[PDB]
């Protein structure tokens, strides 16, 4: 789950 | 418990992967 939580980057990144 | 001493760690490290700056 940890390694999920920081797998988000790409589409969190859209900023 | 040490089986509890590890999750010191957990609070930081998702909003240190995301939370940066523009």
């Amino acid at each position: 789950l940890a390694y999920l939580g920081v797998s988000v980057v790409l589409f969190v990144i859209a900023r | 418990q040490k089986i509890g001493g590890i999750f010191i760690v957990l609070a930081a490290g998702l909003v240190l992967s995301v939370l940066v700056a523009v």
